[PDB]
RNA sequence: CACGCGCCGCGGCGAGCCCGAGGGAGCCCCCGCGGCGGAGCGAGCGCGAGACGCCCCGGGCCCGCCAUGCCCCUGCGGGCG
């Protein structure tokens, strides 16, 4: 695979995405831990 | 240690990577074309350094007729050969075209030179169209060889080779019921 | 030369590659082709058809230059003529001044027809022809003549 | 489950929790890149190689 | 390309131009190769005898007398193996071994041109034995008339500056080493420069200076050209010499010289021109690989792996 | 002196070393027992057809 | 180790190629025939190849051997299938 952008293109792209991962993280971990609780107490009821 | 690792799994294959010839002009030339793919992925490239890891019985020549009739509806395209051109005193004239080769004949040479065609090395090639553009890279007949026609088992029902020295009897060379 | 050789590289090894069940004795087989017909027959059947019995009449001295008998295709006649000459009756298709070309001069007899000729007339002097060699050459304007 | 069936002799199987789960990723994962065994120490690699699928961090 | 021409004295006098042979590819290969099978061809043969450790009588007594079964003599001794003490040879040498090799007059052709364009290199004489600081240009072209009188050849050696090459085979003179100082070959020199003439009467002044060796200049032989298989010898030539060389080649009746062809030099001067170089394209900045540590055993770890820091541990 | 006369024991293991060959890609397609009023058939409409003709102009 | 046969790698030249014996007073320089390759098949009298193709496989056509139908000159000979 063969890039045609720049070194400084790619290290700003690069700062971007890891941005978005970073958030996307927090919110599905709030996410999942409201689920698995959810999931439990729906099988008692 | 305590593993199975032949249970879904072949045998490594065996490739060339090398030219293997003395010839340092052959090295070079494997060499340059090599880092010329390395910095460009193209294709064209790839098949060449390929061709020039080929060994000689695997380069069949080609001809000057014979390049004439592969060049008939692309006449403006460079033909690139990984072999030497040789003659073909059974065609009289020859047209004008562009050919790249590893060898030329003393005759070839001069009948492209007459007729207003060009004689190119690899060097040249390399120095104007790296990537090959506007160029067709052919080559000749793998099994015209003489040895390549006597592979097989000439006393069997479905083979059609002959056998290798003279035999002059009829047991079994009669037809079917000759044995 | 020695030093390259695969058995100096078996110094050490006590039975130098031929085995310790079988080994190497002088001729487990017999000498030369013997055994054809009857121990043998496998591998004379698989790749050699027709060595045994007889075919075909006997000469007991064959004359060797009375069955010598060279022959050229109508394709590689033009080839005979140099090129300036060949130039200079390309150029001009006279059917005056047609070139005349004898193979028994270059060492044929016979005229085959394989291959094409050019468009233009010529005089071709041989022995003997075959039937689409005439037919050939009539076409294209020349004409086949007899030599002593 | 017929071929488990077939290899159970050799084999010892059952339901994991969240817990097994997140603890043998964080602990023991590696991921198969090209032929290759690479550690999985955060979620760049995972969203690299794994975000055509909506898979974006070890989550 | 022009060649200077020197005098008796070491001034410039003439000049002439250089020989088409001089453009010749330089291929070790074939020097080697050809250099091989001709000085394979100049061996005297050599066997052992035919009757050597048969002119005894000699059987085997059978089992049975508490001996080995090999050929006995009368009294008991052992014979005719090639264990045995005065014995035959198990395989014995023979003359009728190929001695000679063939090579093709047209690869015999090419090896000879090349070593000549390898003695015009400068850079390949100096990385084979030879001390030449001091001369003026190569090829080394002299008009020396005639020379019959060693001092005057000394004198001229010293003028053209290649004195020190002459010496330095005048002072290496010494016995060889092991076998072969009582085979006729007791001493050993170096080598040192070749001269190359034509119409002109110079062995005779040349023929005495240790190291020194001529040349007529329609037979020149390969073995001189590239000594232990090595091209590139220092060559002075007769200006007689080099004038004829330039059509001594043309007397070869139906041959061609070689065709000239590119070298390594001339290899990185086309790879680093911008046509080659337009093509370029980046590739991807590579993966990033790190060594495995567990997340749990610090914060820094874990927040690696989950940012919110919901995990108990 | 008597020796063994028969076993198939190694047999199976041998056959699956390189896996089980299967048969070559053109044997589907020959020609070999074919009734010859088809194939004569076959021959003639193909070169009849304009469109298929290997005949020169 | 010598000679013969098969296949593989490398060098030179390439529809061509080739230090045969030998001769020129130059171990290494110059000149130097056969031969092999280039057309096959057929017991033989004999007849004798183009239509397609980066390469490989396969089809399709063409030559020789065997058998047949129609036409015709110079005729148990020629041509077409
Ligand atoms: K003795
Ligand atoms: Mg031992
Ligand atoms: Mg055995
Ligand atoms: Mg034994
Ligand atoms: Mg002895
Ligand atoms: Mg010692
Ligand atoms: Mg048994
Ligand atoms: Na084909």
């Amino acid at each position: 695979q063969r890039d045609i952008r720049s070194a400084a293109e790619r290290a700003t792209e690069k700062e971007k995405r890891a941005a978005l991962v970073k958030d996307h993280a927090v919110k599905s971990a709030q996410v999942y831990a409201r689920y698995y609780i959810d999931l439990v107490e729906s099988e008692k009821k | 240690m305590g593993i199975d690792l032949k249970t879904g799994i072949k045998k490594r294959k065996v490739e060339r990577k090398e030219p293997k010839s003395p010839n340092p002009y052959i090295r070079l030339l494997h060499n340059a074309f090599k880092v010329v793919y390395e910095n460009t992925g193209e294709d064209f490239t790839k098949v060449l350094t390929k061709r020039l890891c080929l060994s000689k019985t695997n380069r069949p020549v080609l001809s000057v007729s014979r390049l004439a009739h592969l060049m008939h509806k692309r006449e403006d395209k460079i033909a690139v050969v990984a072999s030497t051109v040789t003659n073909d005193e059974r065609l009289v004239t020859i047209p004008r075209m562009t050919i790249c080769a590893l060898k030329f004949s003393a005759t070839a040479r001069s009948r492209i030179e007459k007729a207003g065609g060009r004689c190119m090395s690899f060097d040249e090639l390399l120095a104007e169209k790296p990537t090959g553009d506007n160029c067709v890279l052919l080559q000749g007949r793998r099994s015209c060889r003489a040895v390549c026609k006597k592979f097989g088992s000439p006393g069997r029902p479905n083979s059609h080779v002959k056998p290798k020295g003279e035999h002059k009897g009829r047991r079994g060379a009669r037809g079917r019921h000759s044995w | 030369p020695t030093r390259i050789r695969k058995s100096r590289k078996r110094r050490g090894h006590r039975q130098m590659g031929y085995g310790r069940v079988g080994g190497h004795r002088k001729h487990p087989s017999g000498r030369g082709k013997a055994g054809g017909l009857q121990h043998k027959r496998t591998s004379f059947d698989k790749y050699h058809p027709g060595y045994f019995g007889k075919l075909g009449m006997r000469n007991y001295h064959v004359r060797r230059n009375i069955e010598y008998n060279p022959t050229i295709n109508i394709d590689k006649i033009w080839s005979l003529i140099p090129e300036e000459q060949r130039d200079g009756f390309l150029q001009r298709k006279s059917t005056t001044e047609a070139p005349v070309v004898d193979v028994t001069r270059f060492g044929f007899f016979k005229v085959l027809g394989r291959g094409s000729l050019p468009q233009c007339p010529i005089i071709i002097k041989a022995r003997y022809f075959s039937s689409d060699a005439e037919k050939k050459l009539r076409e294209v304007g020349g004409v086949p003549l007899l030599v002593p | 489950l017929n071929a488990l069936r077939i290899v159970d002799h050799y084999v010892t199987y059952g339901e994991p929790t969240v817990e097994t789960i997140r603890n043998l990723i964080y602990k023991r994962g590696f991921a198969k890149v090209n032929g290759q065994r690479i550690p999985i120490v955060d979620n760049n690699l995972i969203d690299e190689q794994l975000s055509k699928h909506n898979i974006l961090c070890a989550e | 390309p022009t060649v200077k021409v020197f005098g008796p004295t070491g001034t410039q006098v003439a000049e002439l131009p250089r020989p088409k042979v001089f453009n010749v590819p330089l291929r070790p290969d074939i020097i080697n190769f050809v250099h091989t099978q001709l000085r394979k061809c100049l061996r005297t043969p050599y066997a052992v005898s035919r009757y050597a450790g048969v002119q005894c009588t000699a059987h085997s007594w059978g089992p049975g007398r508490a001996v080995a079964r090999l050929p006995r003599k009368h009294g008991g001794i052992g014979a005719y193996a090639n264990f045995a003490r005065g014995g035959h040879m198990a395989h014995p040498t023979t003359v009728i071994r190929r001695w000679c090799r063939k090579v093709n007059l047209n690869q015999r052709r090419y090896a000879v041109a090349s070593a000549l364009a390898a003695s015009a290199n400068a850079a390949l004489v100096e990385a084979r034995g030879h001390r030449i600081a001091d001369v003026p240009s190569i090829p080394l072209v002299v008009d020396t008339d005639n020379v019959t009188k060693t001092k005057d050849a000394l004198a001229i050696i010293k003028a053209v500056g290649v004195l020190r090459d002459v010496e330095r085979c005048k002072d290496s003179r010494h016995i060889r080493a092991g076998r072969g100082k009582m085979r006729n070959r007791r001493y050993i020199t170096r080598k040192g420069p070749l001269v190359i003439y034509n119409t002109e009467d110079v062995a005779r002044g040349f023929r005495n200076l240790p190291g020194v060796d001529l040349c007529h200049v329609s037979s020149i032989r390969l073995l001189e050209l590239a000594p232990g298989s090595h091209p590139g010898r220092l060559i002075l030539w007769t200006k007689s010499a080099f004038a004829s060389l330039d059509d001594v080649y043309a007397a070869k009746q139906n041959y061609t010289l070689p065709r000239s062809c590119i070298t390594q030099t001339d290899i990185e001067r086309i790879l680093q021109s911008d046509a080659v170089q337009k093509t370029f394209v980046p590739k991807r900045d590579p993966l990033v690989i790190e060594r495995k540590v567990d997340p749990f055993s610090s914060k820094e770890a874990l927040a690696r792996l989950d940012p919110s820091g919901t995990v108990m541990p | 002196a008597k020796l063994k006369n028969h076993t198939s024991k190694n047999q199976n293991r041998k056959d699956h070393r390189n896996g089980i060959k299967k048969p070559k890609k053109s044997a589907y397609t020959s020609h070999k027992g074919m009734c010859p009023k088809y194939l004569r058939n076959l021959r003639r409409s193909r070169a009849n057809d304009p469109r298929q003709s290997l005949r020169p102009n």
